């Protein structure tokens, strides 16, 4: 029994991305391939005092 | 003594009648209270309850 923000999968867990990414900020244009090396999941925020 | 003892016996049975009426009363308005309320949806799945 307990409640969270959001569920807790999340935090302990991510997915793997796919797909294909669009065109690039500079030079020889060219669209890279995404696969399971990609991980989507909640991020890490500093704070200081 | 005889009809001494009726009345006890009857006052008895009138305590009796009116704390099983009442026992009832409350029993179903629990009931129907815990059905009426009860699980809501949390803050994460959707904004209202």
């Amino acid at each position: 029994t307990a409640f969270v923000t959001f569920p807790e999968m999340f935090c302990d867990w991510g997915f793997a991305l796919g797909g294909t990414t669009g065109a690039q900020s500079t030079g020889t244009a060219h669209t890279h391939t995404l696969n399971t090396d990609g991980l989507a999941a909640l991020q890490i925020q500093i704070l200081p005092a | 003594s005889a009809i001494s003892n009726v009345i006890d016996w009857f006052n008895s049975l009138l305590n009796f009648q009116d704390t099983t009426t009442s026992n009832q009363i409350n029993q179903q308005n629990f009931q129907i209270a815990t059905l009426a309320s009860g699980i809501k949806k949390q803050q994460w799945e959707c904004r209202y309850s």
